[PDB]
């Protein structure tokens, strides 16, 4: 999907009766993929980082088609989750897909200091994980597939410090002309 | 006057108003 | 027909849904100086356990018969309530659930979601028996119903879900705070209630001291391929609090 | 400048909530965090100033490399250099600019002239500088009468002297520099920033007579926006730059490796 | 999410669309007498030409891969627009801008729009090159994106969409203002837009100081037989305006 | 010189101690609003866990050398602490703290006691080497000091109690907040703190935010057949408090 | 700050005597000199103020060794150094800290280059250091982009220039330094301070370009703490250093020979 | 205002307040 549209967006698969696990990332604000969004980059120029995200979900399938999804936050300390249980003991939104096209939810700020580091070595911020709440249903003879896309902003609460010449580029050589 | 973040004057000298090159916020 | 919920740290919503009718109107609150029976300043772990929790997806057919869970047994492995409960002899709380069931536009069927009181569950067998623990308990792992086989059956409960379980008719179950999932009219229901008992706060483990039915009132099919659809409930406790700390209980 | 306090939420639910939005609307969705958790009031009292355009635009960074032999076969020749002042050909301070439409400030500029030795000392050395702007004559030779500066901007550094600096104000003749422009000088070539960001060009030159000493003369030169403005915030460069004013990013026998990082699984972190 | 729009003569709607975010929240206005470099009192059409165009079908499918214009370039055809452009050296104008997109209840994909300023393309070829006028100014024709054989590829803008064709990456892009055609939220989109420049009016011609591009974020489908559907987008200018008249532009 | 101590649910007395320096003087209290980094209203236990708990028995004898603990880690099990400590990636509490250690009035020798910060022990090896997390984190088991084949000795902690473990003398330990059993003296002694880190609060089982250690400085003895004596200690969290609920940590 | 004056104290007896006390409690024992020593009336009147902590904290100390040798075989790669910033590897500053839970301080850095002659001359050098944040791109080569540095603090030195300096604020994501620490990052390797004291790096490269001079650079870094606060204070180190962020002091073929002396006999002076 | 200890008028004029490095009692 690099090379194209597709690494923005996943594929949900509404043949599965499971309650399993969609997708997960980490949460640290310099880490891949997180890095290389704009809040990313910003923040990959900064030492310091401090407040809550945002993040938004489209649901981008069909229409006429249905579900409830899981998406969540894990703590750290902890290893990433491995059962949709799991995942609801972590903080946690249940998205009615209604009429209106997205679900919007936070990640909380709870750094044990009141900044972290941008980008971690040896270090961790803590998960977003994603599952089927319900399964997914289309009406029959839609497409058997759908589309989800999904966003990341700095929240009110958020903030930076230590501007620094950021990890996210590289120059080599000389730039021509 | 003092600077309001602070508790002390300062204030420019050099001659030409944009050679100073620093700004409030 | 749109709502947001929001507690302890987690949050819900349908945006195909009519609000819950609150149990009896008394939205849910903590014990009483003027009522209570127990002597210390009881567990208010608030936040980090007035908070949701959702159970194993069950999944549903044309040919499905029922389910349904005691409480606060079926919350049991819910980190910080379920532990809080077993260290102490007593507890009390409240719940707000709501029972997720999206279809497409392209399905019919429809199920009853009742919360019940002690629902006191009726044996398979004929005869001198009663229902034996590990199945009035059945953990968050519920009791689905099935046509066959279930062993130690004299200690089992009925199926007998039209019958409600304990010799009473269906349809009538309306008697108690209600909702219909109808795939029409909604994608999803919701019910809260407060604690209730004849008694101030409860031994949580030894009792039940509230359930939670869900029933196939009308079949579901749809022509698609997609011939079944999960169900899944999320819990919230409510005011919940905990009395007389010693030892995890077995 | 601040973030608000964060008050207490009360956990509570209701048929308002906020939580669902149209991101297709275009505008940012649902804002607030006390939306879905029950927070505790909190003094979240983090200034924003480092994060201010004055702060990360007003850091100085090198910006340009004025390296240069001393020719001895014809001294009064060769010795000086000129290069076209753009902000295209450092990536760091580029990347800093290829973040708006357009820009304005004014320039702290700085020196930092080197003197590296080819032979066994370098004796007393003079420099000059000289900013040409378009259709000053430029200087042709280390000889040159164009070394003579009756309104040019010229200076001088020697050795032992400090670092040379200047405050050069805001210069275009529109409004703001162009970051990017999107079309053509009116006979249609050169197409972007190559029309609209004729600054003309710094200048550099021996100023000691012809001598034994065989030198290298190198300067690194810096600045720093500040008294700054910025217009119309645009994506990060995603990737290697290569030409200056174009935005060219296909190298020639390469890929398009950018800082996007792959892994095996989308369920695994 | 209902809206009705009339501009000089001629008038628009959605009944399935979410408002417009007006650029930078900036209403379009005349140049003032307190910023203006041009000396003359300039020609205002008004009514005649700050008024709705609209550019050739465009179609898509899930094989699609993009679509872009530059403006004014993108509208030298519209009549007294188009004229009184090639007849000024300078002018300036906003615009107001609907992309048409509807598709059934039974479809699926999404665009993401984005107005976009000088946008400044990326030859395809690498090395000394730089993008030749016929392509930076495709007119109203446009630019599709494509996989192959254009020809004079020295003198050609990148095809590279996800690299937003300057070597900065899309997803980013929604820094610009812009909007979704998602076919579940929406059946159109909106964008509208004052005037820009680092100079208070431009030579319209010569540089494209506005541009706009839409991409296939999420592939096109359906199941029924009706596997494409066109795009069209038109355009009002906004307080369209020129000076220094002189002869026809060639 | 007599005391009775109550906190959440249980008490403690000695009818021959003189009272605890509070640490600092700080009485214990919850995070303030001021202070905090956690966005969450975190989960008060309150009684339920602002309770005494206790440690198993270690004894002493004339060879004894020295014994201390890591904080919380050495009340990871003591029920409603240890669980929400474990489900929660942060939280923060202070201590009361009372060590019980009665002889006849024909003993003699002293222990010190030191509550002690973050007290970063050394190595028992030289070189490229620092302790292994079994060994920071010797739970309520503890570390008492031995002569012998203590194995994975790279990874071990130095025994040397005289250096405090980190090469710093002791005698100078007194710069902590401290008290001494001494037989004469008392038949107990007791310390209290509140929570301290240079953060407002901490990722608990990661980082022992407080220690405490009890020293043999003057050998036990009796010329009574008892030629050894237990020690107890038990332990109150106070004020505490988690935040970040998710799964039970391992 | 001050201590009082001593009073005059009159010779008595009482059953009232607070000279005996149990050291027991924690507390500090019978306070008071005037209880057992008939005094004079005495201006005791020295002030405190040297025992201050913007005092013993506040006086600069070297901290830092930055040693290089001008390779020239590929002086464009190899002619930079980084150092990972801590104060625990120069006993005095570190016994300061090494007193404390934790500390906070604004910082006076001062840096005093040394050029040393291989060579018959030196000629004019120019010396760059930065400062490396964590997550800044580290410089691989005495010729890294990386030595452009739009953001991060870079500065500059050259033969006959006066001493650089800075001030560098208190730095922490938390309230204060940790001085100590009693774990790990999360999954449980480097326990204490190689933990949380992720300083990130200084860094230093010689900035004129290749030269015939066979040089060593050395460069001692010092620093005060300054703006000074302090939190909870903990015993002096007793023995020699060993391994930066690790407490360790049982030394390799070695013994704990402290800085306590022994005598002959405890009745003996 | 003048140096509480002592006997003249001396105040900062450095710009960031931080960078001072030097505090009173």
């Amino acid at each position: 999907y690099i090379n194209s549209e597709n690494m923005y967006s996943v594929v949900l698969q509404s043949s599965i009766n499971a309650p399993d696990k969609i997708f997960s990332i980490r949460t640290d604000v310099a880490s891949q993929p997180l890095a290389t969004t704009l809040i990313g980059e910003i923040s990959s120029y900064f030492t310091h980082w401090t407040g809550s995200l945002r993040f938004s979900f489209m649901f981008c399938g069909t229409a006429n088609t249905t579900v409830k999804l899981l998406l969540a936050y894990t703590p750290p300390g902890i290893a990433e989750p491995t059962t949709r249980k799991d995942a609801m003991l972590g903080t946690h939104v249940i998205w009615d897909v209604g009429l209106q096209s997205t679900i919007s939810m936070v990640v909380p700020w709870i750094s044990a200091s009141h900044y972290r580091n941008t980008s971690p070595g040896r270090s961790t911020s803590g998960y977003i994980t994603c599952w089927y709440q319900t399964r997914l249903v289309i009406p029959p003879q839609t497409p058997p597939t759908a589309r989800l896309l999904c966003f990341v902003s700095g929240c009110k609460d958020f903030c930076l410090r230590m501007a620094r010449d950021t990890n996210l580029h590289l120059q080599s050589g000389a730039i021509a002309q | 006057a003092q600077v309001s973040r602070q508790n002390y004057f300062n204030i420019n000298y050099f001659k030409d108003a944009a050679s100073n090159g620093a700004s409030k916020l | 027909r749109i709502i947001q919920i929001t507690r302890g740290d987690s949050t819900i919503t349908s945006q195909d849904v009519a609000n819950a009718i609150v149990a009896y109107g008394v939205w849910p609150h903590y014990l009483s100086s003027k009522d209570a029976s127990a002597i210390d300043k009881p567990s208010q772990p608030d936040t980090s356990s007035n908070r949701f929790y959702t159970l194993r997806s069950v999944t549903w057919s044309s040919s499905s018969k029922g389910w349904w869970w005691k409480l606060p047994d079926a919350l049991k492995d819910m980190g910080i309530f379920g532990e809080n409960m077993f260290y102490h002899y007593l507890g009390r709380s409240g719940y707000t659930i709501h029972v997720q069931c999206n279809a497409s536009k392209f399905h019919q069927g429809t199920l009853i979601v009742a919360l019940i009181p002690e629902h006191q569950i009726a044996s398979a067998l004929h005869g001198n028996v009663n229902v034996g623990y590990n199945y009035t308990h059945p953990g968050e792992t519920g009791r689905e119903v099935k046509a066959e086989t279930r062993l130690n059956p004299d200690l089992q409960p009925t199926e007998e879900y039209w019958l409600n379980f304990d010799g009473t008719l269906l349809g009538n179950i309306t008697i108690f705070p209600h909702q219909f999932i109808n795939l029409r009219s909604n994608n999803s229901a919701t019910i809260i209630a407060p604690y209730v008992n004849a008694v101030p706060m409860d031994s949580m483990r030894s009792h039940n001291n509230w359930s939670l039915v869900i029933i196939p009132i009308c079949p579901l099919e749809t022509s698609s391929a997609i011939n079944t659809i999960p169900i899944t409930i999320s819990i919230s406790p409510m005011c919940a609090e905990f009395s007389g700390a010693r030892a995890k209980r077995q | 400048l601040v973030v608000p306090n964060i008050n207490s939420s009360n956990p509570t639910t209701s048929n308002s909530a906020p939580a669902l939005d149209a991101a297709e609307t275009g505008h940012t969705s649902s804002v607030q965090p006390e939306d879905v958790i029950e927070t505790r009031y909190v003094q979240t009292s983090q200034t924003r100033d480092e994060m201010s355009l004055e702060s990360f635009l007003g850091r100085s960074g090198c910006i340009h490399e004025s390296k240069l032999e001393v020719t001895l076969a014809n001294y009064n020749k060769e010795n000086f250099t000129v290069w076209a002042i753009n902000l295209q050909e450092m990536a760091q301070i580029r990347r800093k600019f290829e973040l708006f439409t357009y820009t304005r400030f004014d320039s702290e500029i700085t020196l930092v002239p080197c003197i590296s030795a080819l032979s066994q000392d370098i004796g007393h050395i003079t420099m000059q500088y000289m900013y040409v702007p378009p259709g000053a004559p430029v200087p042709n030779s280390r000889d040159d009468y164009a070394w003579q500066s009756g309104t040019n901007a010229s200076v001088f550094w020697q050795h032992g002297q400090a670092y040379p600096r200047f405050s050069l104000p805001f210069l275009s003749v529109a409004s703001a520099y162009y970051m990017f422009y999107d079309g053509y000088d009116e006979q249609d070539q050169n197409y972007g920033t190559a029309n609209t960001n004729n600054m003309g060009s710094l200048c550099s030159r021996i100023v000691t007579e012809k001598h034994i000493h065989k030198v290298h003369i190198m300067t690194r030169i810096y600045h720093k926006a500040k008294h700054v403005k910025a217009w119309c915030p645009r994506p990060p460069r995603a990737l290697e730059y290569t030409r200056a004013h174009r935005t060219n990013f296909k190298i020639e026998d390469r890929s398009i490796q950018t800082a996007i990082v792959t892994r095996p699984i989308i369920t695994t972190a």
